[PDB]
This record gives C-alpha cells, structure tokens and sequence, in this order.
C-alpha cells in the first residue's frame, strides 16, 4: 500500500531467519548424473514438461492444485538438462549463423569488468549520475564536470566511470568525444556502444524478413526483440508509451492500483518540462515537497518520452545481455533521498557566499561536512563553479525513487493455459533510481543517508553488493551464509518474484559462473530465444 | 538425531535401502527385503567396498 | 510510511550567520507559525537550497545567451 | 538402434575402417546399427556386411 | 520424442525402450497391477536396467510427462484413428499391463 | 554387456555409515592384544599449560 | 540537428541506400522503419522508385 | 611507508598482516599510494573473496537444521576455528554461537 | 606450552606441503582442497561435485 | 619467574638537561621516596614519555577540526 520503498526494504529483512529457497534455485544446482539418481524424487516428481515449470501450492482451502507457467526462454532450462557449455557452445553456433562480428575487444571487457569489482569506484561520480538522470538538457548543463570526471579516474587508473547506467553512456558517446575526454578512454565507450549496434543486426538477422501480420516475426522469436519487455531503469515515460503498441492486454501496477487505459494517463503519470517551461513553476513543485504526502502518492512523475527508434532494444541489450556478462552479475538496485542530495552541495559553505568567485578550487574552503568527506574518499577536486551548475538541478530532479510492476500477456503461442493468471507474465522496473556495483566499506560512512539498496531483478540483486548497501540485509547474509549465490538469495514478495519473471533463476546462476570472455557475449544472447513453434521455423533455417 | 536423518537421506536408505526396517522389523524381529519389483540382468551381486 | 534515510551532517546555521547576501534579506519573509524550533531550524535550512538553486540556475541561463556582436563593433573598433 | 551418424565424415571412416573406426569423436558420435536382419550396406564400392 | 540433449549416447547404442525407464512386465509378478506399475512409472528407484540412474529422460517416463501425454489412448481420444504411430506401443499403458 | 559407472555416488552406502568414523574398534583390539611397540611417544602429545 | 539546414538525405544505390545512414539522416525514413524493424536489412529496404 | 619501499625496490609493504591489507584497501584508494602498488594489495584481498564464493559451491544449497552445511564440509567455513592473531574480542563471540 | 602437535589443526604433512610448494595458483587451490573435512557431510558433498 | 627484553639505548636525563618546556611541572611532582637511582631515574623517563604522548594526542586532537566558515568569509572579505 505504501509507495515507499525503504519500508518495504527494510521490513522485509528486519529481523529474518530460516529463509526459504525456491525449487527452480535447486535444480539447477545439481548436475545431471546427481539429478537423475533416484535420491532427488522430490524434485524429479514435479517436472514432466520441458518448457512448463510446476509448483505446488500450500494445501490452504482444499487439496492444493498444480500451477504450471511457461518458461519464456530457452535461458530459463534447467541447467542439469541444458549445462553452461551446452548453451555457450549453442550461442558459438549464432554468430557464425547470422554473420555476426564483434565489435568490442576483450581487453575493453576486463576494462569494464574491472570497474566492477572496485571498491575504491568514487562515489561522487555516483551522486552526478543521479541528478542527470536520463536528460539531455541536464547533461549538457554538467559536460565540463563529468568531463572532468572521466579524466581524473582514466587517468589515475586505466578504469573508465559512468558505465553503470546507459543513459549516460550513450550521451558521452554522443557527446564528449571530441576533447572532453582522453582519447583512449573515450574509445572504450564507442566499443561498448558499438558492440550492442552489432548485436542488434545478429538478432534481427536470426529473424526472417517474413511477417505474420502487418507486425513482423521478430517479436515472437526472440525475448529482446519483444517489447512487452522493459528495461529495469526507466526515466522517461515509457508506459504510456507502452499501452498504446501492446496488442496483448497491459497492465501497469502503481502502489494499490494499476490503470491498464491511456485516457487514465493524466492522473498517474506526469510530467517534467525542459526546465525552460518548468520555470514559472519552480516554485510551485519545491512546497510539494513539504506541505506534500509523498507516501501514498500514486502518482508517477517522467519525462515525456523520446523516440530513439531502435525499438529500445540496444537498451535492452545493454542491460540483460552486455553487463551481467561482464560483471559476472555484481549489480543491485539503489535508489535516492534526492533533497537530502542537493542539502550536502547547496547548503555548502563555500558555495553559498557571494564572495567566493567562480572558479575556484572548493576543497580549500570546504567546512568539514559529508559533502568535503565524499570528496576525499573520491579524491576528486572540482571548482565552485562546477557545484552550482549541479545545484541548478534540483528544480527539477524528482523527490523520490519508486518502483513500477508490469503485467503483460504472452503471445499467443505461448498463451494456451488452464488458468487465465497463468497466461500473463510479469516484470518489475525500477523509477528514478540507478543500479549499482559494490560499495566501500569507508564509502557507506556518510553515503548510508544518500543511498538504500534495492534488489529489484536477479541480475540486478546480489547478497554480495546488498550487504554492503544495507546494515539488515549483511546481517541476514552473515547469519545464513548459503545464500551468498544469486538464485538462493530472499527478495522481498513486494518486489520480486522468481516464477513470474522474464528471468528465472537458471539464466541468473549462468551468468554469475559465465566467463568475462566475448563468446560468453553470444551465450547470453542465444539463450534469449523463445521455444515457440515460430522461434523453432527460424532457428531450423540457420 | 538431526545430522543422522539428513545422512540417511541423501544417501536413499529408506526407500533405496535392503532391509526395510518398519515396526515389524524391530518391534517383531524380521528381516523382510526391499520390493525390487522386476529384475531385468538376474540376481542382485552385492559389492563390499 | 515508515521512516526516512538519516540527515546528512552539515555545520548548524552556517547559512546565514557565516555569510551575508541578498539572498538573507529575501529570505526573511519565512517565519515558524507552529513548527518547534528544531523543525523550523530542519525547516529552515530546506528553504535556502531552493534559493541557491533560483540563483545558480538564473546565472546559468545568462551564460547561454553567448557574446554580444554590437558589443564586438564598439570596443574592437 | 538404427545406424546413424552426427556427421558425414564419421560415416567415411566406418565404411574404410570397420574394425577401428571410433565410435565418438570430440563432438560426433555413430551408432552401429544391430538388428536380426543384417543389411547390406554398399556406398562407393567398398561393402560393409 | 522430445529428449534432453545431455542424454547419455551410451543407452542408444543397445536395444532399450524409448522412453527413459525400461517397461519390461514380465520380471513383476503374473497377478498383480500396482507392483507391476511400479516398475513402468515409479522413480523413486532406479529402472531395472541401471541402477547408477532413475531415468535418462523424465519427459518421457513420468506418469503425466511430455511423452505420455502425446502418446496415451486416454488423452489421445480426439484424434482420428486413421494411421499407425509407431510410439503406442511403448506408452499406451493398458498394453503394457496386458504382459 | 551393459557399461556401469561406479562412482563416489555408489559407494556412500557403506561410506558414510558410523562404523567408517569409529576409532573404538581399531583401539579394541590393540590394547587386548600383547605388548605392543617398544619404542615411545614423549614428546607433543598433549598441551602443558602455565 | 546542426547539419539539418545544410543536409537532406538520398538512398539511390544498393551499397548506398542504406538503412542505418537513412534512420540518422532523415526523420521519416527513422519513423518508417521503427514500425518495421527487419526493413533494416540492406538487401530489403525500400528505396523511392 | 608503502610509497618508498615499492620505488626504492619492487616489492610491497605490510603484507605481513591480514587487518593492514584490509585497510590499506578500504582507504588509500585515493592515489596517495602509486598506482602500480595500490592494484597488488587489491588483488591480494580480492582473491581472498573468489576463494570463498568457491567454497560456497562445494557446500550446497541444503542444509541440517537452521544452520548450513558448509560447516561440516571445509575447515575454512568452520567458526569454531579462527585465525593465529586477535586483536579484538573475538573469544567471546566464539562462546556465544558455538 | 605454545604448540602440541597431536592435538592441532594443521599436522606435520600440511607444513610439508607449503615447504615444498611451488607459488604458483595450482598451490593456491592445492592448499585449498586440502581443508575438506573428510566426513560423511564431506563425502556427499564431493560426489556431487 | 618474571624476565624483560634489554632496555634501549637513550640519552640520559633529556628532560632535565636539554629543553626547558611546558612539561616540566607536571613532570616535577614526581617525587621518589625511598627509591634507588636507576629505578628513580627509569620512572622519571617513563613519566615523561606519558607526559609527551598526552600532549601529542591533545595536540591531534585540536588540530582534526579544520576551518571554520566565519573566519573563511572574514579573510574573503
């Protein structure tokens, strides 16, 4: 009921115990020669289908019945029936099929894997990326600052910054290229934007020019390609945007209630101008803050939403295929108290008094306070200048995160069920809130106000970077320390739930145990396909 | 008590063991066989390890 | 509901007896009807990061107009 | 079982070489047909009863 | 008959029945049908044939599998019985309790 | 001519029961039995505390 | 955006009309082929007769 | 300390003990030491982890009563066992839990 | 006072080992392994491995 | 029985001799009743090594504030 999430985060590992693990967590956990013995009925009793997975309900009400919900891909296969190197050597087999070429290089993967795993990752790097989110017109404000950023973090280490969200890694791509950034740093991020080009010529080139309808068949034999699917990390409106396209009947939950109707639009979404309209109403959203609930708002706040035209597949791409490969799936949901933010830069000293000139260097006159900390634990020295340009975007950043759940139809090859909740899957996406690679120990000091972890997708939940994130959750690791894997991991019901989802358990234990390596690249992205009779007639011509 | 029932379990020796003890077995004194309900190669050769 | 994510650390009343500014003066017009004094003080201190940002956003926007050329006639002549 | 083969090059080699032709290859297997009938199989010219 | 691909190739190289269980009835007692069931669909043992593994493929044996489905004269009532499968003998469990 | 695997898997059976992990036996029928070994263990047997 | 006074563009050849270049170059050609995603294939886009 | 002894000779310092390596890590991620010493004591600790997730395989996801099975598998994942050198009160937390 | 052999841990063959290692990675995982507890939780464990 | 390593080597009555400093009135109230030279002597440089390290945390201590913004805008000024 409550739209808050830290109360959701927080009361579900309060005080925790015993934690239950789910069965597809446990098949795939044992290899095949152990499956088959006849010491594992239990869980041999319940699969009889290969593309349907079963469970059994609690004997609540009557004698309890089945429930069978399809399994969307071929990534969702148990693993003691389809092994790691069976999927890796089958993905091997799509990019010689469709042509593909590889665009990046291994040394930019281990480029970007080391970013990953480092605990000294600065964290003021990680309050820019917030206060942007997703807008060009924000951007813009700020190139010379996260000019400054790339520069001082290639430089210091050959590890490049901001690869944690695509927004901004397409905008320094698009922008900052010319001499904003190193010359060897800013050719890393055209291969990583490169490369998910690339990919997207190999799926849509594994799919037959041929059409079923007016649509075309991309849609049924990939998951990518499919738009019902959404990104996790959504900062311009793309709801609406989605219930206009969606043939199968959609279905958007916010909070307590969920409108499925366009003509609905105005009252759960809103939106953010381009801060030159915006302005006349500066003052009218900052006492929204105050005299406003913010629990029980219902309400979504984006901006309107911009046609790229890729389909926003290479979004896609980049965050179910690219950085769960190369992180080995270390990523958690984070999200922000964004006033909370702007009190640390615009209620700074130095910043503040009219005396200080522009251009200067803040650490100087910096009080001590959380904003001087952060600094010196990122060991990065911005001008004044360059705040204020960050303080300009609190008019318009967004009070708080929120998360979003989806609920779409199958296609109708896959839609053929007893019951009518079983035909429909569902996603969860998280709003105005950022994923997130480990944190320091010295980083969650004064950083524990600015931030909360959020385990929103499989990928994107990991008792190795929660723990870190959040007091509770290390301390229901440390106590049950089986569930460091991924697919063992307890989320709460609120936000996530592991038969109902795009991404089921197996594809998550892949990744974590996937190697670095480019061929892992193709793995990820052959294991997208459907197991629909539409996907079988495109594979059987490759 | 605990770590005793989760060895006889995951090594089968309740429904994959020889004996088959049940109450009759210790409360009676008998020593029945498992089912084995079909035998496909002949008579089951022992290994002692 | 529940809770909120802790205040940041931040030096107390640095705003207004540290510095002087015209910002202070139009600042004034808020006052603490009902609110205890430390929640006015809590109160207080969101208001004038609001008014940082009216006047880091305005400064913003001069920059963007570019260089006057009539200008560049006179003082270049 | 029916004779069958992954791949062409694995049924080259058992028609040359019945005796040592390898059942599996690193990523391809044949299986020799048995059956009551023994067919006659006559590719090329070489027979293989 | 839809198989995982990790199947062993070792139980195709010798005369053994299609699905992953050996059905054979005659090893069970001649007046008896729950006995006799249990060797056809029961997985808490292994089949007589090998003893290391349950069954090579559960899409097939299991009572309610894939495979069963497919080829049963229960479920398979619609269909018209115009032409031969080759697989009703080896799943149409009436028959296989006729032995 | 059917090929078996006998692995680790088989052979829990008898692996894993307490007659395995007992030294009581072992111990039994050393000390029943004549004088052992003549030579001696002094040193390290057992912590001496200060 | 900069270049949109001074560029308008022209698929006339097979090498040439190319989808990727057109998407970027032309608004409408970019919207056409939103709403058909496999259009992107070279061999099939669809040229002004 | 660090930042003479790996110029003067390449060979780094304090890799005596484990809580220096730990800090040393945590802090100083700054450039305050050179750049080619800092990535040794990082692989040094980030090592230490890749062996126990490891670790945390070959102990499964079952368990005997509240408590995992990883206890009975490895001496490492064992708690009643602990390291030579304490500097904290960790004899106490040992009676506790055991 | 400080160290009895019998009742320790680390044996004499754990130090004969590190003694004779080489550095290399195999005797990281080599020292590793050599920590299994050899228990009936062990040996399941390392079946299933 | 009880055992120590060997003394290192020091300089003799620093204190007495070489400086003339804020601790040596605090370090002059140490006085020995019925204590032999050495002993006496070996307190003398224990109590100063206290007194040195007492004052070196104070002056940590003092030192970890860092600057105040009034007198930052003072200086500005």
């Amino acid at each position: 009921n409550h739209m808050n999430v830290l109360v959701i985060v927080d009361e579900f590992y309060d005080n925790k115990y015993a934690a239950p693990v789910t069965d597809i967590a446990l098949k795939c956990g044992l290899p095949t020669e152990d499956f088959l013995h006849p010491s594992n009925y239990d869980l041999l009793r319940l699969e009889l289908h290969p593309l349907y997975d079963i469970y059994i309900g609690r004997d609540a009400g009557e004698r309890a019945r089945h429930r069978a919900v399809h399994r969307l891909m071929v990534g969702n296969l148990p693993t003691p029936l389809a092994p790691a190197a069976f999927q890796e050597a089958r993905g091997q087999q799509f990019e010689t099929a469709t042509s593909l070429a590889h665009v990046v290089d291994q040394a930019v993967i281990e480029t970007v894997q080391d970013t990953a795993y480092d605990t000294a990752y600065p964290a003021f790097f990680y309050v820019v990326e917030a206060m942007i989110h997703g807008f060009e017109e924000k951007f813009v404000m700020n190139v010379p600052l996260v000019s400054l950023c790339i520069n001082t973090y290639w430089e210091r280490s050959g590890r490049l910054a901001f690869v944690n969200s695509f927004s901004m890694i397409k905008f320094i791509c698009r922008h900052l290229g010319n001499n904003a950034i190193s010359k060897e740093a800013y050719s890393m991020y055209r291969k990583i934007y490169g490369e998910l080009i690339a990919l997207e010529q190999a799926l849509m080139r594994l799919a037959g020019s041929d059409v079923v309808g007016d649509e075309s068949v991309g849609q049924y034999v990939c998951a990518l390609l499919d738009p019902n699917l959404l990104p996790p990390v959504a900062y311009t409106d793309i709801f609406t945007h989605l219930l206009t396209v969606s043939d199968r009947a959609p279905q958007i939950i916010i909070g307590n209630e969920v409108y499925a109707d366009t003509l609905a639009a105005p009252q759960f979404i809103e939106r953010v101008g381009n801060m030159d309209e915006m302005a006349a109403q500066f003052v009218a959203l900052y006492g929204y803050r105050v005299n406003g609930d913010h629990d029980h708002d219902f309400r979504l706040h984006l901006g309107p939403y911009v046609d790229e035209g890729h389909a926003d597949v290479l979004e896609k791409i980049f965050y179910y295929v690219f950085l769960p490969t190369c992180t080995n799936a270390h990523m958690c949901g984070l999200g922000v108290d964004f006033q909370h933010v702007a009190q640390t830069l615009a209620y700074n000293g130095p910043a503040f008094s009219h005396h200080f000139t522009r251009d200067e260097d803040i650490l100087d006159n910096l009080e001590n306070g959380t904003l001087r900390d952060l600094l010196e634990i990122s060991d990065l020295r911005p001008t004044v200048g360059m705040i204020r340009d960050l303080s300009a975007s609190f008019m318009t950043c967004p009070t708080f995160t929120r998360a979003v759940r989806v609920s779409v139809d199958n296609d109708v090859t896959q839609q053929l069920a007893p019951n009518p909740a079983d035909k429909r899957t569902e996603q969860t996406v998280l709003v105005n809130g950022l994923v997130a690679f480990a944190f320091s120990e010295r980083t969650r000091a004064v950083t524990q106000c600015l931030f909360h972890a959020i385990p929103f997708h499989m990928f994107y939940g990991d008792p190795r970077v929660a723990a870190t994130m959040h007091q509770d959750v290390a301390t229901f690791v440390m106590r049950n320390p089986q569930q460091r894997a991924v697919e063992a991991f307890n989320r709460p019901e609120q936000l996530f739930a592991e038969y109902r989802e795009w991404h089921r358990s197996p594809m998550g234990k892949y990744a974590a145990e996937c190697l670095p390596s480019l061929v892992s690249i193709s793995g990820m992205t052959a294991m997208h396909i459907k197991m629909s009779p539409m996907a079988y007639i495109a594979q059987a011509k490759l | 008590q605990q770590v005793n029932d989760y060895i006889k379990a995951k090594v089968g020796a309740q429904r994959n063991g020889t004996l088959l003890r049940d109450p009759r077995t210790y409360l009676a004194g008998m020593t029945n066989v498992n089912g084995a309900p079909g035998l496909c190669h002949g008579q089951q050769a022992t290994c002692e390890i | 509901m529940a809770r909120r994510l802790p205040k940041p650390t931040l030096q107390g009343r640095l705003e207004a007896d540290f510095p002087d500014s015209p910002l202070l003066p139009k600042f004034q017009e808020l006052n603490q009807n009902n609110l205890p004094n430390d929640v006015f003080r809590e109160a207080q201190r969101s208001y004038l990061v609001f008014l940082t940002s009216q006047f880091c956003y305005e400064e913003y926007v001069q920059r963007t107009f570019g260089v006057p050329r009539r200008q560049r006639a006179i003082d270049k002549r | 079982p029916a004779l069958s083969a992954s791949s062409r090059a694995l049924i080259d080699e058992f028609m040359s070489v019945k005796q040592t032709h390898a059942p599996i290859h690193y990523g391809h297997y044949i299986i020799e047909e048995v059956a009551p009938v023994r067919r006659i199989l006559k590719f090329g010219n070489k027979v293989v009863f | 008959i839809v198989t995982p691909v990790t199947a062993d190739v070792a139980y195709f190289q010798k005369s053994n029945s299609p699905r992953g269980r050996a059905a054979c009835v005659v090893s069970c007692e001649n007046y008896n049908q729950e006995v006799a069931e249990g060797l056809i669909y029961d997985h808490s043992r292994p089949d007589a044939a090998y003893e290391y593994r349950s069954t090579v493929n559960p899409w097939a044996s299991q009572l309610g599998s894939l495979g069963d489905i497919m080829y049963n004269s229960s479920y398979r009532q619609t269909a018209v019985p115009g032409l031969y499968s080759p697989c009703r003998a080896f799943f149409n469990k009436e028959e296989l309790l006729r032995n | 001519n059917l090929l078996l695997a006998f692995n680790l898997q088989n052979a829990l059976k008898v692996l894993c029961h307490p007659r395995l992990h007992t030294p009581a036996h072992t111990l039994n029928s050393l000390n029943a039995a004549p004088a052992p070994r003549d030579r001696r263990e002094t040193y390290s047997l057992q912590h001496r505390r200060p």
